[PDB]
């Protein structure tokens, strides 16, 4: 009993893909509420209106609410997404009156370029066996972004970043927290936070912190 | 002499959506009658009375005027055919004041609709938990304005395109 | 199929805690047509009913719905010791009334790491300072976080919603706005919280240049 036919969702690239050029970002169109008696679904794909053709099918999956489920994706170009062109899904099907078609968009507004600090453990955590290391980054827009932390070359497994938060001015800002043992910063081993975002140069910025 | 033959429709719907039925009558003199049917001022070989549309589709818009032997060509009637889930149809879109307005939420192949609201200038009027139609009993000046009607079909929200509603003093 | 939604919400963490104020479970009906009836609840703590519910009459709304409000008053323990809340939606014309129950999230409560973080000496050399308060460690993710400069409220903070963290509790970052003037001053700010595993729902804790 699928009244009003298939829905359509469409989802943006994951931050880290359009700003890294090495990686490759994609838009994925999902399609819902697929019935059995009208399972034949067509997409199309248009970049600013434009028509491109090498979007790639994934085929049809059962789901346990005996509907199907299709999953269209486009891979972007990096430059394209970054200067905000409009990427249209649109999908047929004979269980619907006439093609429905969605659109995403990089959000708009001007960027603007986030600020990198860190902060070394409270006192809190001076009886405390392990300690934590604070990466504040704010004044960014939009909340686009992607935050790692490393030591040595090698990438710290033990961190948790806080969801991107609306400040007051409009701007966007988040801390990632890396814990790690008190005696490996007793030693005045150094940790770095990288972050990506499309405002900065290079796409990339890290700052660093140690007991100097 | 002779009489001036009138198309009537059935149901009076000027707009419909594809697969709607519109059958077109052609009334010339009264007493039942060779009748002849235009489509987009040109002939159509139906000779009978009625010209029956089963399920419609985009072509079947246009003009359409008839003509029985006992009568003399009819003025044109239009035809719409819409694509989509909702549209809202009424007998007439300009009211005197005091008139009843009688509007209804036609959905695409009937598909049941619920939770339907009829919005004028972007404000919501009525609500219904089922489709139902829309009515006003005494038209008033503040009754004048853009009308559109929304609901859900299953799960989908969907809405019809926005109709002009007109109030004369 | 009846037509209007029920949604029942539970009371602010600051309520539950401070035993000065009132903690309140609200049941929303959206969606009630002019065509429906009086919409009637019945409100049940642990299966038990209580009748000291005020109950706001039908309010028109924008898009021609109506919405019914019923606010029912709790006990603050009895919220924290985990009883179950039942709304009972009742109409004449309903085959059978709607019920919606919440209650106090389960499992172990973790008490809150309080930890003051001075503002970055990379950010000193800037118009407006910030001050930081880590609070980690606690469950459930139900917290109250404030800010005060010589125990009196300050406005301009901003706070991280709960994050969970690798051993399961929750983590969040506060951040506060402050005139870098007012730092230098040596002003005494503080990060207090309110979390029901701490001792008298209240913890509080100090910075200033020292
Ligand atoms: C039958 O079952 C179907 C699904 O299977 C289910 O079966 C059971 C087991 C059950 O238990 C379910 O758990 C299971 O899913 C079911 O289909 C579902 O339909 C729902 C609607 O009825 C859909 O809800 C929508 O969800 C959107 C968000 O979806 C994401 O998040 C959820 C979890 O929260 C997740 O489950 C989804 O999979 C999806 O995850 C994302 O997936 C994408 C792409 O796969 C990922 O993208 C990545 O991209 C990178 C590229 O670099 C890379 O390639 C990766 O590989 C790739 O994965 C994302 O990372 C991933 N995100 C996350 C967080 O995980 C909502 O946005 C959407 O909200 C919109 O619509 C609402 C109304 O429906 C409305 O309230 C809301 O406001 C919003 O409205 C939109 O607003 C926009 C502006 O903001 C407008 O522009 C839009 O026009 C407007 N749209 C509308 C319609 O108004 C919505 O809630 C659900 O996604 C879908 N589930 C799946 C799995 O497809 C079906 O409904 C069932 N049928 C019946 C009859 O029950
Ligand atoms: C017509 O328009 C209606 C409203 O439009 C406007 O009308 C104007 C006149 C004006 O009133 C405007 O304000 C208004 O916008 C519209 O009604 C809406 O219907 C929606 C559903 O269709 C409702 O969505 C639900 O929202 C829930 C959360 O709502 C809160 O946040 C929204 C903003 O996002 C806000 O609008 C709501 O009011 C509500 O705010 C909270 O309100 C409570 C109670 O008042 C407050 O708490 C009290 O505070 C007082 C102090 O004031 C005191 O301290 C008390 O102690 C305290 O209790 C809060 O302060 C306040 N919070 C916030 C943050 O603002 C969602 O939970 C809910 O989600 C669930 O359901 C969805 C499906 O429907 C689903 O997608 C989702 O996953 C989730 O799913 C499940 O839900 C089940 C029950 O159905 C549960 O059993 C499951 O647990 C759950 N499962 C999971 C996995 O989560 C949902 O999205 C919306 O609330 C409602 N808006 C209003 C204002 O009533 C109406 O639909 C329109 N009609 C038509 C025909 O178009
Ligand atoms: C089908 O789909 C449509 C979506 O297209 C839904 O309709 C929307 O419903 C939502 C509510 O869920 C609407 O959101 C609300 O809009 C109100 C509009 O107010 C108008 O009028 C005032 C003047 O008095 C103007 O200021 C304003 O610009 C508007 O013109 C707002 O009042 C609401 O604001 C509330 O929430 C915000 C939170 O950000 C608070 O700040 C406010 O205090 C307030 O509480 C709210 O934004 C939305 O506008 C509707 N869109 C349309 C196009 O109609 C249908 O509900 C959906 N489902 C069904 C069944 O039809
Ligand atoms: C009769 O004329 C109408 C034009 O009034 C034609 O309808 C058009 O059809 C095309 C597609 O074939 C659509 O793109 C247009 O939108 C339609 N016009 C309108 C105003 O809706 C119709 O096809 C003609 N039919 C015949 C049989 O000749």
């Amino acid at each position: 009993e699928l009244l009003g036919g298939p829905s359509v969702f469409l989802f943006p690239p994951k931050p880290k893909d359009t700003l890294m050029i090495s990686r490759t970002p994609e838009v994925t169109c999902v399609v819902v509420d697929v019935s059995h008696e009208e399972p034949e679904v067509k997409f199309n794909w248009y970049v600013d209106g434009v028509e491109v053709h090498n979007a790639k099918t994934k085929p049809r999956e059962e789901q346990y609410n005996s509907t199907y489920r299709v999953v269209s994706v486009l891979t972007v170009l990096h430059q394209d997404w970054l200067n905000g062109k409009e990427y249209k899904c649109k999908v047929s099907n004979d269980a619907l009156p006439k093609p429905i078609e969605e659109t995403i968009s990089k959000a708009k507004g001007q960027p603007r370029e986030p600020q990198v600090y860190t902060l070394p453990p409270s006192r809190c955590e001076l009886t405390k066996n392990q300690v934590s290391l604070s990466c504040a980054v704010k004044g960014f827009y939009p909340s686009d972004i992607a935050v790692e932390w490393e030591s040595n070359g090698q990438p710290e497994n033990n961190y948790k970043t806080t969801p991107p938060v609306l400040d007051s001015d409009g701007s966007f800002f988040l801390v990632s927290k890396l814990t790690v043992d008190k005696s490996r910063w007793q030693q005045g081993n150094v940790f770095s936070c990288s972050v990506m975002h499309e405002a900065l140069h290079n796409h990339y910025t890290q700052k660093s912190l140690s007991l100097s | 002499d002779l009489p001036k033959a009138v198309v009537f429709l059935e149901p009076q719907w000027y707009r419909v959506l594809e697969k709607d039925s519109v059958t077109l009558k052609c009334q010339g003199a009264y007493s039942p009658q060779s009748t002849q049917w235009f489509h987009n001022e040109s002939l159509i070989s139906s000779q009978a009375s009625s010209y029956f549309i089963d399920a419609a589709t985009v072509d079947d818009s246009g003009e359409y005027r008839c003509q029985t032997q006992l009568s003399t060509l009819s003025d044109p009637v239009q035809l719409e055919v819409h694509i989509g889930w909702l549209l809202l149809q009424a007998p007439r879109w300009v009211f005197k004041e005091e008139d009843p307005i009688h509007l209804r939420c036609h959905s695409w192949k009937n598909t049941a609709l619920h939770k339907v609201t009829y919005l004028q200038n972007g404000k919501g009027r009525k609500y219904f938990h089922h489709n139902s139609d829309f009515y006003i009993p005494k038209a008033t000046l503040k009754d004048s304005g853009s009308y559109f009607c929304r609901g859900l079909v299953g799960s989908k929200n969907v809405s019809s395109e926005t109709v002009q509603i007109t109030i004369t003093q």
